[PDB]
């Protein structure tokens, strides 16, 4: 029972670089592929094969494809600590890259390395037997992950399709803009996956620098401390899969759960408790209060007030010491709290799940070592204020015809800024529709 | 704020009806336990006397 | 089958509901009429003995 | 089933406005009669210090 | 010589089974290995019902095992009295329902049912003289709910003459543990009221709610809930398994509790139930034993059994007793709440007695009432479905795999005239 | 604007305080149908006696 | 055949019964473990009376604590013999009493008195032949008169059929323990003089004068007066356990006492009271046992009987004694006091004996009167109620909890009207 995850460009392959790190240190493989033949930590042997799959005698190789354009960033990783774990063919990558722009990297340079990241992809998946489905983590807001991103999802959808699409998109943040020409890949992607991907999970900046300020006290955090915890929760919503528990869900549970709507998929993820050592200890966990944590607003992977909105539906992970029946007074309190507000069609909205391992912490980090971890994926109403603010921000320098001729040049036009403008508006309509 | 705690103090009054209502119920539910009882006895007595 | 003998079986049901509907309605306003008379009653005497 | 429905609607409606309003009249009723007890209980007591 | 045939289904029934397995063999007295290891004779005489003696001594139970992921095979076979399972009725798909009504009733469990249905039928022509089939399933799945559905119309058209005890462990409306459980209940309940001999309804809530009063554990599990389950469906079958001055069947039952076709969803309960900390304060006796059955809080089901008239009533007693008393009990309880009986039946319950009591207790006793108050359990799950269908929410899921609207429809309006032939009576 | 975020929040709040009040009427509407419905059995039930 | 349930209110309530039944436990012969360690045969007669075998020989106590915090029933559980009682009988909120009548009457009696109600009842109707009730509490607090007495008046208007003893420990004025004694004894007299039947008077200024001068004790903690006032009501009722040459059920001593139906206050006391020291040299017989009983400083009440005139008495002498001789004792008594008698009622003193002494002792004797100046007491008590009402002291904390002046008024015209009642026979 497999998964295979690809990751593209600048943000895939820094957040894959935190979760392959935390996958194998969680199953205790080194970082040369083996595993030590003394000490032999608590797990089945059918639990790592979802990952890292064997090559003949004592060889472990993951399950995924890290491609990149440009050559800096992945032979920095080749130069890097895991150097026998990759196959070095999980590692494509082109010698120039697409340099911040869609036209360039979906049309000119995108139509080169893909057919090779088509093959290698689709020769894993044949020698993968239960293939849950394909997992994305890429940036939106970048010429690497986004041009070829959508291509690459386009191509995956039409030669796979019946196999489930989950992604991870790190949307630009309201203030924090890395970038300047950022809302153009970003709009222009928007157009593709709104329709092409199955369930989106999305990410943002700002929303993670507050919360390892708050609850971390990290007061000058980085990349390298958000990519972890964003690990930490790709693992805490693929743990049921991995391991075992009380009552599982595996990779169609989130799509049967989570989706009413064909068109409305797109879920706001949320990660608790976000505790260091200091006050690991001189704090009470509990189940009320994770979840709590959870369901605040301040605890979530993306800026956006569910006060807005009205929560649609909600999945819970929970790992380590956890009995089904305090998640259930625990859920049955939020459903009575007075704050968060349900759409008046779903009486029953909370797919719980359980699993036995307790969260793994990564050494020289600031997350401690906990009993137990929550997580929780919705797909909410509220998330339309993101895309309105991305819109009232587009207009201001679609309007002015401004940074558009590098497109142009490479070959696209302005008929497709305006289908994928009208394209989010419609989206933006139907979650007005669907408010009701 | 005047408008939110008017609808508390509502809520309370409500709660309140509730559980008086619940009250009066388990005392008549207890009323026909001993009418039954009663209805009984004085079936077998109706019995005894013809 | 199955519908034709569900059809008579909804026609049956139709006219119990009825009957019983309309029954457990008028006595249940009459005892509670009968309730209220009775406290107007006392109200009155009250009013006189005053 | 669609005649079904609206008269068993229809007779559940009524009982409800006719429980809801008998019990406001009750309410008022028992509250006048609460006072008219508590005057006569002072009556009552009062009259006790009362010479012949 | 009355043999009873277990299906299990998905991860709640095979693990309610598991525990029932357990329960089972115990007081059969084999040892988790399979051979016969206990004292008595009586326990020996009717192992039939419910293992099939095999050379070597390893006795094996006759219970089909159907789900479609291994990750439940393993976990109720690795668990204890998991080594005695035949390997051979290790049935199971590997790609997973996943909540989906349709996914587990028209294509896995499609393809799946002919396997399931080899297996139950060489069960049944291997024994000589069957006497039922019951079926422990989940409700609010969609390989317990799906497939079982369809296997339990399967069966019923291959022997249409059997008694079905359909355990239903159906969804509760404040224990939300999934989004499309009203779905997947009332689908599954319209196919099982037309197919089923006999509905046992079951809940979590009132698990929940009766390991706090009564059992006052303080951290119930899914192992303490199962464990009642068992010990209530091991108690359902006292005559068929040992001797007694009152026996009663399934077919007993069925013609003392199912006065009309349509009307056969009971609520179960079970006597004596009592904390670790008082067992030795109370005493085991019929009169208390009787109250505690005939109590409101102490039944299976989140319906208040105390809203409508019990049409009927069946008491399974076991243990040396007294019929003088049984009787004289269980006849003061009508006299002394008549109205909570309907009138144009005299004698709503039927009491039996088995001779031997369970293991550990002394005088043990099952409760299934036959109510009107049931109509309650539906009554949520449709207004629910009525809520969700109102938007044809998460629609798309089950009309992508062949589901249409004549399927909604249909359990829309038999939820609603089931209701409604409960409300009749009343 | 933080006036304004303390308003938003206080006017989601009394939304659903509004709609709490709603649920809480009709549970005691429905708990004063049963309430009449047992007293009838009652007064029935001491007619017979 | 004939049982009594008893209620323990408050916290003074449920430590003296919790004496009490240590005493009646080491009477009737049992270990703190629940089984039977006595001697003869008399005492396992009739434990029907008190307590109930549960599982071979584990005899349970027919009594229900009652208060509004943990401490006190904690406190009872880890002294000895606390691990007797049935733990469903441990009723108990949580929020606190806080002394206030209207918190003990009107809010917290509103959320815990059905659940004590039902436990109670459950009690009563697995007895089969009640006789009455008994009751342990004190007119000085929130939740001993609030709780305790709203549970009489519930009682009563349930079983208004059986005789009903309650004992009270009313305030006295030198042991002040609170502010709000006066209140709490009016509010609660009120209700204890129109429902109750009647109410045995106790009071710790004479509990320890007893013991300062008759035990001759130095340092009398709680535990010399809650055994004292146990050995009071082991003695009351004692020709229900054991035989006797001439017997009186609680409803003679009623009827032969109170002569009118609002009259039934009794003063009490116990004989023989023998210092340590003293004991050695004292001689015990009838005439001496009956001048320590009308002795007025053996009184378990600050009310000098030479102060008012006797209505009735009552004697009840335990052990093989002369009949005779405790007539013609009798009969002295009253020809020597006359003038402390009433005029219009021949032998104003009923005699009853019982044929097996206490634990140890080989005589025993226990006195009941209906003196008129008891009024003493309620007339002291009104005086600090009216010291207090003028002023509206204390007062907002039952008038925000919900109780206006009439009440008031009404409860302390009741206690004057009752005064008047003593003071116009006498
Ligand atoms: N939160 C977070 N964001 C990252 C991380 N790494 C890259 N990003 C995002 O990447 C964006 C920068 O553009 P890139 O995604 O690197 O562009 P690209 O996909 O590499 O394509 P090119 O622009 O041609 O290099 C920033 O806005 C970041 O939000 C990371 O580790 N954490
Ligand atoms: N009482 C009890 N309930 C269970 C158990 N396992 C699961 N459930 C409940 O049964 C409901 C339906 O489970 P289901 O989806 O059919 O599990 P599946 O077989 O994997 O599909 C869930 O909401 C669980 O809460 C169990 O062992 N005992
Ligand atoms: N005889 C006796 N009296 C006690 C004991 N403990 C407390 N008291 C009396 O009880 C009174 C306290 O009243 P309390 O029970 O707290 O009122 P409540 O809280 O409403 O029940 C004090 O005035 C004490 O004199 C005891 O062990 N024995
Ligand atoms: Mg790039």
């Amino acid at each position: 029972r497999e998964v295979i995850s690809i990751h593209i460009g600048q943000a895939g392959i820094q957040v894959g670089n935190a979760c392959w790190e935390l996958y194998c240190l969680e199953h205790g493989i080194q970082p040369d592929g083996q595993m030590p033949s003394d000490k032999t930590i608590g797990g089945g042997d059918d639990a790592f094969n979802t990952f890292f799959s064997e090559t003949g005698a004592g060889k472990h190789v993951p399950r995924c494809i890290f491609l990149d354009l440009e050559p800096t960033v992945v032979d920095e990783v080749r130069t890097g600590t895991y150097r026998q774990l990759f196959h070095p063919e999980q590692l494509i990558s082109g010698k120039e890259d697409a340099a911040n722009n869609f036209a360039r990297g979906h049309y000119t340079i995108g139509k080169e390395i893909v057919d090779l990241a088509l093959d290698r992809i689709r020769k894993l998946a044949d020698n993968c037997t239960g293939l849950q489905g394909f997992l994305v983590f890429n940036a939106v807001g970048g010429g690497t992950g986004s041009g070829l991103g959508s291509l690459l999802l386009e191509r995956l959808s039409v030669d796979y399709g019946k196999k489930s699409k989950l992604g991870f998109t790190v949307y630009p943040s309201p203030q924090v803009s890395t970038a300047v020409v950022e809302p153009y890949n970003s709009v222009l992607s928007t157009h593709s996956l709104l329709e092409h991907t199955d369930v989106a999970v999305m990410l943002d900046n700002e929303a993670i620098y507050d919360i390892c300020r708050r609850s971390l006290d990290i007061e000058r955090p980085t990349y390298t401390n958000l990519n972890r915890l964003i690990a930490q929760v790709i693992s805490s919503l693929t743990a049921s899969l991995r391991f075992d528990g009380a009552l599982n869900v595996d990779i169609t549970e989130f799509q049967t759960n989570l989706v009413p709507y064909p068109r409305i998929h797109f879920m706001l993820s949320s990660y608790a408790p976000i505790i260091s050592a200091e006050k690991a200890y001189h704090e009470q966990l509990s189940v009320a209060e994770i979840t709590n944590a959870a369901f605040e607003p301040a605890s979530m992977m993306v800026k956006c007030d569910p006060r807005h909105g009205k929560y649609m539906a909600c999945c819970l992970m929970y790992r380590g010491d956890v009995v089904p029946k305090d998640v259930n007074a625990s859920v049955a309190t939020i459903k009575t709290k007075r704050t968060i507000q349900f759409v008046d069609w779903c009486p029953t909205g909370f797919k719980c799940g359980i699993n036995y391992q307790p969260p793994t912490v990564v050494p020289g980090g600031d997350l401690a070592k906990v009993q137990r971890a929550v997580c929780m994926i919705s797909n909410s109403t509220a998330i339309g204020e993101i895309f309105s603010r991305l819109d009232h921000k587009f207009d201001l320098m679609y309007a002015k015809r401004a940074f558009v001729h590098w497109y142009v040049g490479e070959g696209m036009e302005e008929g497709e800024f305006s289908e994928a403008r009208e394209d989010l508006a419609a989206l933006e309509k139907d979650f007005e529709e669907v408010g009701a | 704020f005047q408008k939110k705690r008017r609808l508390e103090q509502q809520l309370e009054g409500q709660g309140k009806a509730i559980k008086g209502l619940t009250s009066a119920m388990g005392r008549l539910h207890v009323d026909l336990t001993r009418v039954n009882g009663l209805i009984a006895a004085n079936s077998a007595a109706r019995q005894a006397l013809a | 089958k199955r519908i034709t003998e569900q059809f008579k079986d909804l026609q049956s049901k139709f006219r119990h509901f009825e009957l019983v509907d309309t029954k457990k309605y008028k006595e249940v306003w009459g005892m509670k009429e009968a309730d209220v008379a009775a406290l107007v009653r006392q109200l009155l005497q009250a009013d006189k003995v005053l | 089933k669609s005649s079904m429905d609206a008269f068993r609607a229809g007779q559940a409606e009524r009982l409800k406005q006719l429980s809801l309003a008998s019990s406001g009249a009750m309410e008022t009723l028992r509250g006048k009669l609460a006072v008219a007890e508590n005057v006569l209980k002072l009556a009552e007591l009062a009259r006790k210090y009362e010479t012949e | 010589m009355r043999e009873i045939v277990h299906i299990q289904g998905g991860q709640c029934g095979n693990q309610i089974g598991a525990k029932f397995w357990e329960v089972v063999s115990d007081e059969h007295g084999i040892d988790p290995t399979g051979t016969y290891h206990g004292d008595s004779d009586l326990q020996l005489e009717r192992i039939n019902v419910y293992f099939n003696e095999a050379t070597g001594g390893r006795y094996v139970p006759r219970a089909i095992l159907m789900d479609l992921e291994p990750g439940t095979m393993d976990s109720v076979r690795s668990g204890p009295y998991g080594q005695i399972f035949r390997p051979d009725n290790f049935v199971f798909g590997q790609t997973g329902a996943g909540n989906n009504w349709a996914k587990g009733h028209y294509t896995e469990g499609a393809e799946l049912i002919d396997s399931v249905l080899d297996v139950v039928r060489k069960e049944a022509e291997s024994c000589d003289c069957l006497q039922g089939f019951q079926v422990c399933h989940s409700l609010g799945g969609g390989t317990g709910s799906g497939m079982g559905t369809l296997l339990i119309s399967k069966i019923r058209e291959e022997y249409p003459d059997r008694m079905m005890l359909t355990f239903s462990v159906v969804p509760s409306p404040k224990v939300s543990d999934t989004v499309v459980e009203p779905y997947n209940a009332t689908l599954s309940v319209h196919q099982l009221v037309e197919n089923a001999d006999e509905c046992m309804v079951l809940d979590n809530e009132a698990l929940y709610d009766i390991c706090f009063r009564t059992l006052k554990l303080t951290t119930p599990t899914f192992g303490d809930l199962n464990h009642l389950i068992s010990a209530v469906m091991s108690g359902i079958t006292c005559c068929l398994r040992f001797p007694g001055q009152l026996n009663a069947d399934l077919r007993k039952l069925a013609v003392n509790l199912i006065p009309f076709p349509r009307l056969h969803f009971f609520m179960v309960g079970f006597t004596p139930l009592t904390s670790r900390g008082s067992q030795q304060y109370r005493a085991l006796t019929v009169p208390e034993l009787t109250q505690q059955m005939w109590d409101a809080k102490n039944m299976m089901c989140a319906a208040d059994p105390r809203h409508g008239r019990y049409l009927t009533a069946s008491a399974l007693f076991r243990g040396r007793m007294s019929t003088k008393e049984v009787d004289e009990q269980m006849l003061n309880v009508q006299n002394k709440n008549s109205s909570y009986f309907v009138e144009w039946i005299p004698n709503n319950v039927k009491s039996s007695v088995c001779d031997i009591p369970p293991k550990g207790l002394k005088m043990s006793a099952t409760f299934i009432g036959n109510s009107t108050a049931i109509q309650e359990m539906f009554k949520r799950v449709s207004e629910q479905f009525t809520a969700m269908f109102r938007r044809k929410a998460f629609l798309h899921w089950y009309t992508g795999e062949g589901m249409d609207e004549m399927e909604f429809t249909e359990a829309e309006s038999n939820m609603n005239d089931l209701v409604s032939e409960y409300q009749q009576y009343q | 604007a933080k006036l304004d975020e303390t308003i938003s929040t206080l006017k989601l709040e009394n939304d659903m305080v509004s709609r709490q009040v709603k649920g809480s009427v009709e549970a005691r509407e429905k708990a004063l149908v049963d309430h009449d419905v047992l007293a009838l059995e009652v007064k029935r039930l001491r007619d017979i006696l």
